[PDB]
């Protein structure tokens, strides 16, 4: 069904062949587009009614046909149903019948995998080391050297950091600064990260750590994205919140996908606009959107305006029950992702709003994600944002496993998902399991016993991976000896 | 190499056949008029309803956003102009052929935005 | 032992990707497959020993046509040696094949289309249906071959489709999977192809008995000039892969069976098929009473002789490098070996294998070739006592280490 | 012309490509328009070498068309040879020729030497040829560095050295001042020129820089300059000397006495003193930079900042925080550049921004860095383009690292360490010093991508012709080379496939007994040829080495031909030398039983071309010819074999075998004719 | 000499034999000798303006290849110092517009891609079939620049012995004028989806894989009309790690890049009448180390 488009588009240059502006002939298209063709009222075209006429012959035999197979199709699904159903009840007794005399179907099964441990071996002089851990030797042991004398040294992140550009290995360089971006968000130590879980004050501090980590990390590819860009972007490194936010719209939404609700300023998408104020978290420039855009919003104006200045996040109780009343009766769904979204975040309603996102944005993802997220886990009126934060992390890393997102091969993605969801044991582990990451793993580590964390496992010959009970249960305890 | 013109059959079938090698056969001695109806009718073809007299096939099409041209015979055409400048006559015309050839280009551009539209 | 194979196959597909420390482990189960195959391969060879050893008295016998040729049939079957061994290792190899195969049934439920041609169909159809057709040239015929008789092309679609499924039945009747082949003909709607599939299988009833009642009603008895023809058509070429082999093959013809065959197993295996394919008409001519022209073939087939010996002087003088550089190959030495009875040959070069040493030759690889030496004497066949003695004394240095 | 329109299409015009020898092809215009006067068009070779022959040639009325190609050239050519081969002369000592793959690989050989016959002989062509090149310079600059940070010197080779570090730490410190005295040797000479007493201060000043207090002490003598020279010893005297001068310095501060005395002897006070940057009453900064190089800088920091017997690292540690940021503070030292670069400009500290804008790095400096430390990130190391204008001769850094695996040092990443192999390899295919090339390539570690390109130089390098040169030529690859004749059969026969010279191909092939391809291009063409032209010779030796069993082995079919024909061949020749002598029965009865024979498989001859079946008829017709001869002569002419017997024929048994071939009716006539009479009384006598 | 600019013209393996190609409707042969050359030959054929031609390797000794405007591809060998027209496909409905051989350690196949939206790849036997690898929907609007797999370039084959010979699994990279680029990798007899790259948000024109002779890594340059050069490079695909980098910001519609036959060097097609000459410096940085005014 190739049609309907390779018709109007050569209709469209007919008729401009003969005149009139392109908004007559976008209705037209569209009358077209609606019901069957040739008015009730009859057209009413322009020149070449013969070819048209011709055509239009064609194509209502075309639509006719595809009518009555259509409708044919009705009765043979419903048909093709039920056969399958009958078919399904034979292939049942079939399997009745071989399980009763010894036959088979078909049937499969295997075993699962346990632990195996490898490592690796040194050799001096002409040594089994590479010069990236000589490097790393260096920072080290200038490092050492004060953490001896009893100085103060900054931190081991940054250390290895600048240890690490040198080498051109740009992505790990990128990896620390991931690293050292969750380290500046600062992080109250609890003498075991058990400790800190267990404390309620704590989780929500990291909650806090976390979203501004992530606003600052999407501004961050905005940058960068922008800055790769700058002649697209028409900057010389200027700066400005809102220049910033044009360029940006430049690039990546000029022009929006037909179907969109509310008008645009100037060509902007005013949801976009809006989101990316959030996502890049520009508080300012947010302010300056909706007052802009005022007008198409009415009172909502005032109440997201209300609400940026709510550092809550959140409108008082009642206006919220009032409105997620409103929007679970009447508002509900819409042709506005940003809109339902919209309004399923000042509900703190509905889980729905998915899109696609997968495989360098979902971390935009992630965002979305927390951003419902809300600060009790006691199923309230609205039971699908209250949810036990820990199990619905480990259903996502192992039970929505790693090859939906296709991090199953990605080694930043996953792994920085597990530390952000604060994983540093079974995270570290993961990194294990790469020859090169080693180290690396190594320098994390201590940087972290630095911040006085790191989980430990009962016992001298035991393994690296426990678990205990006490601790809930699915995290896995690290030897850290072993 | 005696000085000879050509007849109207072998122009017609040859013609059909094949354009531009006839084009710089004008260019070797000083056909210039001539390459001009050429291409008057290259654009006409163009526009369509005449491409059988050049043995090919454009009544005018709705589905390449860009195909083959002479243009480089074209530019020949202007520095030949340049080159035997006494025919105001001629420029002028080369003036209002520049003026189809935009006219041309903003249906070009239009048909491009409408295929961009799907 | 073939547990065990399992149990290796559970291994190295636990393995995870990017680990080749347990490439190794299926290196040496595919060593253990290999020696699996030569388990079969001598256990049927001289159970087949025993049989004739048993039976030497009796060979070979003569007759008159008198009924239906399937009498002329069993007696060929029956009456030779040569032809026999070549059935039972063509059994072997084809049982190799099968247990390879397996639910290729149940997994092609999801290969599947049933639509003859259908790019064509719809274009066609939207040439008759619209306002524009198209300027591209097909076929106005279904027929297998509408097109190359009518030189008109087909889209790449259905052309790719239907190779797709001539991998399927192209194995699946390189190992002779019958069933399955009807399964398959049946699916996709060649029912045409399936009964060109027949023009080979030969004809026979015997309802000289009770009621009008089927004894066998299989076919057309011009099948002998029908192979003639195909032999013909080989001759003729212009085919694709598929049809070429598989024609190739059911006439036997050499040149036009070179292209596909390259394995070492293909390859001997073609020898086996040529060689009993020659022979079994040789004597359906000379069992079925004729001297006149009724098939026409090359001088040079027709008198072409036949032994073991050419079985493996074809395999050697194969100038194919993979046929080449699998013939040094142990598995392939050893079962040779099997078939040719070389025990010389046998022990000179196990004399080089442990002039190599023994890390050549595994604990298993010791202990097979002990069971090797031990089925020779339960056979009471006795091989070179020195070199027995080395093999088993590695193997023991082996055992107690 | 015209480039003013605009629009989606166009672009489909303009490319450009490669040929080998590193030239490039092109309707770009050429290099050498900036090279010569009165150029030309087409030119597509370097220089001038095009020939006037047919090319692109049109006229200006349109603008033409043409096309230049061009092998780029570097630098200048007198005897550029010998700067490349005497390091690869010696690294053939150096290398390795383990023999593992289709031809031998090549492995290092290194040790403390290896440095020691390059450097040295650097040094001894630069004195044999006055001629040698300021890069050459640069180049021994390299090596000697190398060297004095682990190579062994013979004045510590004639001398015992001892292992504690204090004394490799001076000796390292001595090793480096005799370096310096054979460096500063130039620069002596050229301000020596320039100086006088006049600028005897500025000598003084030099004079300190060298720390050569000896010739100093007699520049003054000469000059009968008292003052000066007891000034001289003070240089490097006790720390009291140094305790002395900043107490009189202090006071001549409390005295103001500097805005009467020159700076240039108070700039004499500071190299005596240590101070290398002076702050005024005024806070005038008196800096003692100038002229200087930052070898100098180091050297003064030695013998000065510190006790001159000290270490290298701790005063190179204290030069780098010189030169760079201290606190955020200015830089006070020198920065360190390569020698075109400080062509251009230096710096002696302040202003980082300043060594921010380019301001690469020396080499030297960075070879500091990996001796002190040995987890150095090394990457500082690379592109000897450092202290040269370009990198173009790789020679010395490359038998650096080399000798850095023998120091075990050097644990690179080993993707760069090969890259830059080939980078000095690609120097030498672009000199097209080919066996060169080889060799250096050799020594690493991936195999078949090693044969890979192997097999490009094959292609690039060896195409079939003769001359001395050439042979001369596989002299040296087979000579220490050692190089298997099988890479080298394999290029020049496909070289030989290429051009058509049938004994090439045939002589090659055979050589690099290609047994399957061979045979079967020698049944298409070869057979015919030389039955035809009757030159059994070559295509006898041909098949009788082919005819060995494993031979027969690896090719199909060779017994359905090949030996068939030399069959042929063979009792042709026995029976022609039969006759060249008196005949004996004890082979005449054999030339019966083979004759007779093979008559029975002339029959599975298969000709699959014109020209075979054409060989195959002369065959044929030669055949009955020699057969008449023979069954003529087998009864001589004093020696009958039968009284008066007409035996029965064995065209009983031949006919069914001959009768299965056609037959040219041009000598088929008297051929049949004589069948004829057989057949009559044959079948006169029939069954 | 030729009536028209030349698009492309390509000497042999050898140094002595030069095939020249332009739009001027046939494309013209010179032999090379001592300096000197004779026009041996202007093949005709070409019922398309001509862009490019693909010579073979030398081990099969003398083959070429060519595109036009026609749809047509002919198809062309050398025998007797007669190059002929040996193989000719069409039933194409764009221009074709890539064609480029396969190493000849995967074999004597060309890759032929046309801005149809989709592609086909052409093994000949040498004696033999065409066996035709198409594949639809390549793109959703049409294929610009294609370029393959080179057969062998190091990363993991240091371990493994020049006496054998490694897998060959069949891959490649192309981009088209849906402002994406995209790899691929041949298996299951078909190929699939290596890699979508959408950084030019304009058409890429021209591709560029540096030969990665010594590389572990996997190095592109794209070229599109954007104005934008970016270095590709993955250490490892499986671990995802294609980054992008400028090479250069030219401010016109960037064009053409081609490797060195030296494997050394690129040359990169301007919108200025130049061909610029870049070489990857031995320290990080992409140099451009010379210039020819075209």
């Amino acid at each position: 069904r190739t049609s309907q488009e390779s018709a109007n588009v050569k209709a469209s240059v007919l008729l401009g062949s003969r005149g009139l502006d392109i908004s007559h002939i976008s209705q037209r298209l569209e009358s077209l587009s609606a019901a069957t063709t040739f008015e009730p009222l009859e057209p009413v075209k322009d020149t070449d009614i013969q070819g048209f006429l011709k055509n239009e012959k064609d194509n209502a035999l075309l639509s006719a046909i595809e009518e009555s197979r259509k409708r044919t199709f009705v009765m043979a699904e419903e048909y093709h149903r039920e056969s399958m159903l009958v078919e399904w009840e034979q292939v049942k007794q079939r399997v009745l019948h071989t399980l009763l005399a010894s036959g088979e179907d078909a049937l499969d099964f295997t075993q699962e995998s346990e632990t195996s441990y490898i490592s690796e071996s040194g050799a001096p002089g002409r040594s089994s080391l590479d010069n990236v851990e000589m490097a790393y030797a260096r920072q080290m042991y200038m490092y050492n050297e004060k953490v001896v004398s009893g100085h103060l040294q900054p931190s081991l992140v940054d250390l290895c950091t600048e240890a690490a550009e040198r080498l051109d290995d740009k992505n790990v360089s990128d990896l620390w600064v991931m690293v050292k971006q969750m380290t500046d968000v600062p992080l109250i130590p609890a003498s075991d990260t058990l400790k800190s879980r267990c404390s309620g004050q704590m989780q929500m501090a990291f909650v806090r750590q976390a979203l501004n980590y992530l606003e600052q990390s999407y501004k961050n590819y905005t940058l960068i994205s922008v800055f790769a860009n700058l002649q697209q972007a028409q900057l010389g490194g200027v700066p400005g919140t809102y220049n910033l936010v044009r360029s940006f719209l430049n690039i990546r939404l000029p022009t929006p996908i037909p179907g969109l609700q509310d008008g645009e300023i100037e060509g902007y998408p005013v949801w976009a606009l809006i989101y990316y104020c959030m996502r890049c978290g520009d508080l300012m420039a947010a302010q300056q959107v909706v007052n802009r855009a005022q007008h198409q919003l009415g009172d909502f104006k005032n109440c997201f305006q209300e609400y940026i200045h709510n550092k809550d996040r959140r409108l008082s109780p009642t206006t919220e029950n009032k409105l997620r009343l409103h929007y679970r009766r009447a508002v509900r769904a819409s042709t506005d992702p940003y809109k339902r979204a919209v309004y399923c975040i000042i509900g703190r309603c509905d889980v729905s709003d998915n899109h696609s996102e997968v495989a360098d944005k979902t971390e935009d993802y992630l965002w979305l994600k927390l951003s419902q997220v809300c600060f009790e886990d006691e199923a309230n009126s609205s039971p699908q944002d209250r949810l036990t934060l820990p199990q619905f992390q480990k259903q996502l890393f192992e039970d929505y496993g790693e090859s939906h997102f296709a991090v199953n091969q990605q080694p930043y993605l996953y792994f920085q998902v597990l530390f952000l969801t604060a994983q540093f044991e079974a995270a570290i582990a993961f990194l294990f399991r790469l020859e090169r990451t080693r180290c690396h793993a190594v320098h994390v580590a201590l940087a972290l016993f630095e911040l006085k964390l790191l989980l430990k496992s009962t016992g001298q010959s035991a393994q690296l991976l426990s678990q205990e009970p006490g601790e809930p249960q699915g995290v896995r305890r690290l030897n850290f000896i072993r | 190499s005696h000085g000879v013109p050509l007849p109207n059959w072998l122009i017609n079938r040859y013609k059909a056949m094949d354009a531009a090698e006839l084009l710089r056969l004008y260019l070797k001695y000083d056909l210039l008029e001539e390459a001009a109806e050429l291409v008057l009718e290259y654009v006409d073809a163009l526009l369509g309803k005449g491409h059988q007299y050049f043995g090919i096939q454009a009544p005018l099409s709705a589905t390449s956003q860009l195909v083959w041209f002479p243009y480089s015979a074209i530019d020949h055409l202007r520095l030949a102009l340049g080159e035997n400048e006494n025919n105001q006559h001629n420029q002028a015309i080369l003036g209002k052929l520049q003026r189809k050839m935009d006219e041309y280009f903003q249906k070009l551009k239009k048909a491009t935005d409408d295929y961009k539209k799907i | 032992c073939n547990t065990q194979i399992t149990l290796l196959k559970k291994i190295v597909k636990r393995v995870t990707p990017g680990q080749q420390k347990f490439s190794k482990t299926a290196s040496i189960l595919w060593l253990l497959q290999q020696e699996m195959v030569t388990w079969r391969l001598i256990a049927a060879l001289y159970r087949d020993r025993i049989q004739s050893a048993l039976e030497e008295e009796n060979m070979f016998e003569i007759a008159a046509p008198n009924a239906s040729e399937k009498t002329i049939v069993d007696k060929l079957f029956q009456r030779d040696t040569l032809v026999r061994q070549s059935q039972l290792v063509v059994d072997w190899l084809e049982s190799i094949a099968k247990d390879e195969v397996g639910d290729f049934s149940d997994n092609i439920e999801y290969y599947a289309k049933s639509v003859y041609w259908e790019n064509t169909l719809h274009t066609l159809k939207q040439r008759s249906m619209l306002s524009l057709g198209s300027s591209r040239p097909l076929v106005s015929e279904l027929d297998p071959d509408a097109p190359i008789r009518q030189k008109l092309p087909l889209d790449d679609l259905d052309r790719e489709d239907d190779i797709r499924l001539l991998k399927y039945l192209f194995t699946l009747i390189r190992a002779g999977m019958t069933d399955e082949a009807q399964r398959l003909c049946k699916r996709c709607g060649q029912a045409w192809r399936a009964a060109t599939l027949e023009g080979w299988k030969l004809y026979h009833d015997a309802n000289i008995n009770g009621g009008t009642e089927l004894q066998a009603v299989e076919g057309n008895p011009y099948r002998c000039v029908w192979k003639t023809c195909c032999w013909r058509m080989a001759e003729d070429e212009q085919f694709n892969k598929y049809e070429r082999a598989i024609y190739a093959t059911l006439s036997g013809n050499l040149k036009q069976l070179l292209p596909v065959c390259e394995s070492w197993e293909d390859t001997v295996w073609a020898h086996f098929k040529v060689m009993v394919d020659s022979l079994v008409e040789q004597e359906i001519r000379a069992s079925i009473i004729s001297f006149n022209e009724a098939n026409e073939l090359p001088r040079e087939y027709l008198e072409a002789n036949w032994t073991l010996d050419s079985v493996f002087e074809e395999l050697q003088a194969t100038d194919k490098k993979r046929v080449l550089e699998e013939n040094r190959e142990h598995y392939h030495i050893i079962q040779k070996f099997v078939i040719l009875a070389d025990v010389d040959g046998l022990m000179d070069e196990f004399s080089e294998w442990l002039s190599n040493g023994k890390n050549l030759l595994l604990g298993h690889l010791l202990r097979f070739m002990t069971h090797l030496l031990l089925f020779f004497r339960t056979l009471g066949l006795q091989a070179k006592e020195e070199v027995s003695v080395e093999v088993l004394k590695t193997y023991i240095q082996r055992l107690i280490n | 012309t015209l480039m003013i329109d605009m629009g989606l299409f166009m672009g489909r015009s303009f490319r450009v490509g490669w040929g080998p020898n590193w030239t490039l092809v092109h309707n770009g215009d050429k290099l050498s328009e900036r090279l010569n006067a009165e150029e030309d068009r087409d030119m597509d070779t370097i220089d001038y070498g095009f020939l006037p022959k047919p090319t692109s040639a049109k006229s200006l009325t349109e603008s033409p068309f043409k096309v230049h190609v061009e092998k780029l050239s570097l630098e200048q050519k007198t005897k550029d040879l010998q700067s490349y081969l005497l390091p690869l002369e010696i690294e053939l000592k150096n290398s390795t020729v383990d023999k593992s793959g289709p031809c031998p690989h090549f492995r290092p050989n290194p040790g403390v030497t290896a440095i020691h016959d390059y450097a040295g002989w650097v040094r001894n062509f630069s004195s044999e040829a006055a001629e040698v090149e300021a890069v050459v310079k640069q180049w021994g600059l390299t090596w000697t560095l190398c060297e004095s940070l682990w190579g062994q010197l013979k004045e510590l080779e004639a001398s015992l050295d001892e292992p504690n570090e204090y004394v490799k730490n001076l000796e390292r410190r001595k090793a480096f001042s005799h370096w310096l005295a054979q460096t500063a040797q130039e620069r002596i000479e050229e301000e020596v020129s320039l100086y006088g007493p006049e600028r005897h201060i500025e000598a003084v000043f030099s004079y300190l820089t060298g720390g050569r207090i000896s010739d100093a002490c007699r520049l003054a003598q000469k000059s009968g300059d008292h003052r000066l020279s007891l000034l001289l010893s003070q240089m490097v005297g006790s720390q009291e000397v140094r305790d002395l001068i900043t107490l009189q310095l202090v006071d001549w501060n409390k005295l103001q006495v500097d805005h009467y005395i020159q700076e240039e002897r108070l700039r004499v006070f500071c190299l005596l003193s240590g101070t290398p940057v002076w702050r005024s009453s005024d806070n005038r900064s008196i800096n003692v930079c100038s002229q200087l190089d930052w070898k100098r800088t180091l050297g003064i920091h030695l013998w000065y900042m510190l006790p001159p017997t000290a270490t290298v690292a701790q005063a190179l540690h204290m030069y780098e925080q010189a030169f760079q940021e201290q606190e955020g503070g200015e830089p006070y030292a020198c920065y360190p550049l390569p020698p075109y670069l400080e062509d251009c400009g230096f710096s002696f500290g302040d202003d980082p921004s300043a060594k921010f804008i380019s301001l690469q790095r020396d080499v030297c400096v960075h070879l500091l860095k990996l001796y002190s430390e040995r987890q150095y990130d090394l990457c500082q190391l690379l592109d000897p383009s450092s202290a040269t204008p370009d990198p173009l001769d790789y020679r010395l850094s490359w038998h650096m690292w080399m000798v850095l695996q023998a120091l075990n040092y050097t644990h690179l990443s080993g993707h760069r360490q090969g890259m830059l192999h080939a980078s000095y390899a690609a120097q030498l295919e672009n000199v097209g010093l080919w066996e060169w090339a080889i060799f250096v390539l050799l020594h690493i570690q991936d195999p078949h991508v090693r044969e890979a390109a192997v097999r490009e130089l094959l292609n690039r390098h060896c195409v079939v012709h003769d001359s001395p040169e050439s042979l001369a030529k596989e002299n040296f690859l087979i000579q220490r080379l050692c190089l298997p004749a099988q890479w080298i059969h394999k290029a020049k026969a496909v070289r030989s496939r290429r051009d058509g010279d049938k004994h090439k191909e045939a002589l090659y092939l055979l050589k690099s007994h290609q047994w399957n391809q061979c045979h079967k291009l020698v049944t298409r063409h070869l057979a015919a040829d030389a039955v035809i032209n009757e030159n059994y010779r070559y295509l006898r030796g041909f098949l009788g080495e082919l005819a060995r069993p494993e031979h027969c082995k690896h090719i199909q079919d060779w017994e359905t031909a090949g030996k068939v024909y030399l069959d042929y061949i063979s009792v042709i020749e026995m029976l022609n030398q039969i006759r060249q002598d008196e005949c004996s029965g004890g082979e005449l009865e054999k030339l019966h039983t083979k004759v007779m024979s093979l008559c029975k498989w002339v029959e599975l001859i298969q000709c699959y071309s014109a020209k075979g079946r054409l060989a195959q008829s002369e065959m044929a017709k030669r055949v009955a010819n020699i057969l008449r001869v023979v069954l003529s002569l087998q009864q001589p002419p004093e020696s009958m074999s039968d009284s008066s017997s007409e035996p029965r024929v064995p065209l009983r048994l031949l006919a069914p075998h001959i009768g299965r071939l056609p037959m040219p009716e041009d000598y088929a006539l008297e051929e049949l004719r004589g069948l004829t009479q057989s057949y009559l009384r044959e079948l006169i006598c029939g069954s | 000499s030729h009536e028209d600019m030349i698009h492309d013209a390509q000497m042999d393996y050898y140094g002595i034999r030069l095939a020249t190609c332009s739009s001027d409707r046939s494309v013209k042969i010179f032999d090379v000798k001592n300096g000197g050359q004779i026009l041996i030959a202007d093949l005709r054929g070409h019922d398309g303006p001509v862009w490019q031609v693909a010579w073979a390797h030398p081990m099969y000794g003398n083959i070429l290849a060519s595109c036009s405007y026609d749809r047509k591809v002919i198809i062309w060998k050398e025998e007797n110092g007669t190059w002929e027209k040996t193989y000719e496909y069409t039933g194409h409905d764009s221009s074709v517009n890539s064609v480029c051989w396969a190493p000849h350690d995967f074999g004597l196949v060309l890759a032929c891609g046309s801005s149809d939206g989709a592609i086909s790849i052409l093994t000949f036997t040498g004696d033999g079939p065409w066996e035709v690898k198409k594949i639809s929907n390549a793109h959703t609007i049409g294929c610009n620049a294609v370029s393959w797999a080179p057969s062998v370039i190091p990363g993991s084959l240091v371990d493994q012995p020049s006496s054998q010979k490694p897998n060959y699994i069949k891959r490649f990279v192309s981009g088209g004028c849906d402002n994406l680029v995209k790899i691929w990798r041949e298996e299951d007899g078909q190929w699939k989806e290596d890699q979508k790259l959408e950084a030019h948000s304009d058409w890429v024109r021209d591709v560029a894989w540096a030969p990665s002779i010594g590389l572990p890594t996997s190095t592109i340059a794209s070229c599109s009309q954007d104005g934008r050069v970016y270095i590709w490079t993955s250490d490892d695909a499986a671990t995802n790690c294609w980054t992008p980098k400028l090479l250069h910001k030219f401010n016109d519609v960037v064009w053409h890049v081609s490797w060195s036959i030296t494997a050394n060097i690129l040359a990169v097609s301007g919108g200025d009448n130049k061909v610029t000459l870049w070489k990857e410096s031995v320290d990080g940085q992409w140099a451009c180390i010379s210039d020819v005014n075209k």
